[PDB]
RNA sequence: UUGACCUCAAAUCAGGUAGGACUACGCGCUGAACUUAAGCAUAUCAAUAAGCGCAGGAAAAGAAAAUAACCAUGAUUCCCUCAGUAACGGCGAGUGAAGCGGGAAAAGCUCAAAUUUGAAAUCUGGCAACAUUUCUUUUGUUGUCCGAGUUGUAAUUUCAAGAAGCUGCUUUGAGUGUAGACGAUCGGUCUAAGUUCCUUGGAACAGGACGUCAGAGAGGGUGAGAACCCCGUCUUUGGUCGAUUGGAUAUGCCAUAUAAAGCGCUUUCGAAGAGUCGAGUUGUUUGGGAAUGCAGCUCUAAAUGGGUGGUAAAUUUCAUCUAA
RNA sequence: UGAAAGUGAAUGCAGGUGGGAACGCCCUGGCGUGCACCAUCGACCGACCCGGAAGUUUGUCAAUGGAAGGGUUUGAGU
């Protein structure tokens, strides 16, 4: 039994696990299958890009909010600011995320510029060859299947370079402010209860 | 390899390394950690103290994401900069001081272990310990708290 | 506290925006047509037996036990109180 | 007495459809015990085996009554990670997820609730025409009668909004031939070089000479180890002569855009799913702990209302989503 | 490190003492120097038991805050 040096065992192997073992011998076969499908799709949908353009969003947590990643689609407000109709966007390959919204002008301007670059670099073939109408390319001979990642990647905010040390920064106590603000937040409710109770008594 | 194993050296010896008196039976002591308070108590209470019983309060739906706060010490702050920045700023008096955003490096607090050179430097961080910021201030630097 | 991680108004300070109203958040608003139809259905159907009991108890001014009866019927105090104002408005309209 | 309508029958009525098998994978229902706990009853085995029902080439799930508490994210599914973690456990044996993050793949939408009311504009079936074909086997269009339908079939709207209004620009076929080109597709067809000598042997496909081919020296066959005897192999993701398809083109014809639609601002209105949510209780389940789901029974709302914010309750705010 | 809220590792050459590897030096020993290791004495960080100085705003008297210093106790620490 247990008489040897090391951890106490924890092997969750009391069910019939051998029936449900999963091996990965098809790992290269799955990898090759995905590529052939990927190459089939690219040839089927050419000249338009294989992967649609995605917005740049911020992950929702203190652990990841300092990074910039790709979202699902551009919000209705962003499209309206960029001048793209909601119906047209899905036709020319701009995903539309109705659920998302822009709480900050920083994110709105980020994605609005993103759409504007996409529109400037976009070549739209006429529905009937030879008659361009409104948004429509007059010359489509030079169209080629490129990558949106090459045209326009998701760029993280640049790390701020050196800046001078001000006197208002010199006379600033970081640790004291942190502890004071933590205590201020902690007793915010008790202070309000005291103030209201004193007010009714008065 | 099986050609350098011990089952290849017990071919011919009857009991196969397990003895003639006690023998190699299935589970003479139980299966797993069973018996840690009755007959395995000598092993458990000598080599794994604390194993039985409850300690502390019970927290529901713990998420480690809002508790994420890796720490960096003071002596690793200058290592967080590129070598070109270090060669430009260490030991040379410049009107502009470098900014070391520890959040980008992946830390949530600046701790105070170690020393710093005599060059002012701006430390942008979420948290800072009491004497870590005191050492930075006495070294000429400043701590700017970010969100 | 702003732009400080800790504090009361913690978090990075950005140029805030006015979010357009969601049509899905308009739900719960009493429409003119919905109000009119419910008035007709109330006038055609009437009141439930427990609604009659609560109304009678409130008329007798035993409001505390009327609330207890309503909570035991509906299931929550929130719903019990809501029925109390609904039936209180009904009786005042009837007396007027 | 005739009729009308409702309801309910009958027919070897006209035309259809269901069963049964397979069940590796898929959706449920039902449901153990051996076993582990060194005994054993909770637990575990296991939401397993057996039993039952129902599908597809996948199924299921899926465009939030979703997370979160951020600088917020954004249908579902799967993978790695969270994580053997939070939690659950005679807190014993043992069990045990989720948010974020990275990736594979990405695609959105449809109704009910609205007076078409200056016109049921909708639909099945019979009959008669035309037409089309993986197809004399398929699939329809038009006309016209009977019928269904006002106890509501079309258009219109789906919360991401929208509808009514208001001026002002932009946009448009559910088409049908033809011709050739460019691709794809299963398939008939075509393929370089020793069997030259000597020895051994029943047999040369062996050994030894002399050579050849090679984008072919994979493999098989042939009387013993054959690149050169034969089928093949490489050329080939191709030539060929026959086929089927795809998206463009190059045109011809029918297209009644009086129309239909996107956008723009509105001092405006804005219908949003009920024995359902929810509550109590009882079983069963979960990692879900003063209940995570499901089900029975009892009680049963609402209208800025109702869900969810993972410690019961009351009140008050704040986010978030919009169920039946 | 604590159950947590939370705090979060230099008096010193990153410290003394004893033994020490290797080297140097001197006439077998002696002197200097001490790696790794253990005995050990102290410092630092956290918990615990005290102790209440700034500062903060909010109740200033108070609320909040928790530095100095004290333990010679504690940790799977520096």
């Amino acid at each position: 039994a247990i008489h040897v040096k090391g951890q106490l065992p924890n092997a969750h192997f009391h069910k019939d696990w051998q029936r449900y073992v999963k091996t990965w011998f098809n790992q290269p076969g799955r990898k090759l299958r995905r590529r052939q499908a990927r190459q089939t799709k690219a040839a089927k949908i050419a000249p338009r890009p294989v992967e649609a353009i995605r917005p740049a969003v911020k992950p929702p947590t203190i652990r990841y909010n300092m990074k910039v990643r790709a979202g699902r689609g551009f919000t209705l407000e962003e499209l309206k600011a960029a001048g793209v109709s909601r119906r047209v966007a899905s036709t020319i390959g701009i995903p539309v995320d109705h659920r998302r919204r822009n709480r900050s002008e920083e994110s709105l301007q980020r994605n609005v510029e993103r759409i504007k670059v996409y529109l400037a670099h976009l070549i739209v073939f006429p529905r009937k060859a030879g008659q361009p109408k409104k948004g429509d390319a007059t010359d489509v001979s030079g169209a080629e299947q490129t990558d949106v990642a090459a045209v326009l990647p998701i760029t993280q905010e640049a790390v701020e370079e050196a800046k001078p040390i001000t006197e208002e920064a010199k006379n600033f106590n970081a640790f004291s402010t942190l502890s004071n603000e933590r205590a201020y937040a902690r007793y915010a409710g008790a202070r309000a209860a005291f103030q209201k109770k004193r007010a009714e008594e008065a | 390899p099986t050609h350098v194993s011990k089952t290849r050296k017990l071919r011919g010896h009857v009991s196969a390394g397990h003895g003639r008196i006690g023998k190699h039976r299935k589970h003479p002591g139980g299966r797993g950690k069973a018996g840690g308070l009755q007959h395995l108590r000598s092993h458990f209470d000598k080599y794994h103290p604390g194993y039985f019983g409850k300690v502390g309060m019970r927290r529901f739906h713990l998420m480690k994401n809002p508790l994420w706060r890796p720490t960096v010490n003071l002596d690793r702050l200058w290592t967080l900069l590129p070598n070109e920045a270090r060669d430009k700023y260490l030991g040379k008096n410049t009107e502009v001081a470098p900014v070391i955003n520890v959040l980008q490096s992946g830390y949530g607090k600046v701790l105070g272990k170690g020393r710093l050179p005599e060059t002012p430097v701006i430390v942008q961080t979420r948290y800072v310990s009491r004497r870590a910021e005191e050492k930075i201030k006495q070294a000429g630097g400043v701590v700017e708290l970010i969100a | 506290a702003p732009g400080l991680v800790v504090g009361l108004n913690k978090g990075k300070t950005l140029t805030k925006r006015q979010l357009p109203e969601r049509p899905s958040r308009r739900k719960g608003h009493l429409s003119k047509r919905t109000a009119f139809v419910r008035s007709i259905v109330r006038e055609v159907a009437g009141f439930a037996p427990y609604e009659r009991r609560v109304m009678e108890l409130i008329r007798n001014s035993q409001d505390k036990r009327a609330r207890k009866l309503a909570k035991k019927r509906l299931g929550t105090l929130k719903r019990a109180k809501g029925k109390i104002e609904e039936l209180t408005s009904v009786i005042q309209s009837s007396r007027l």
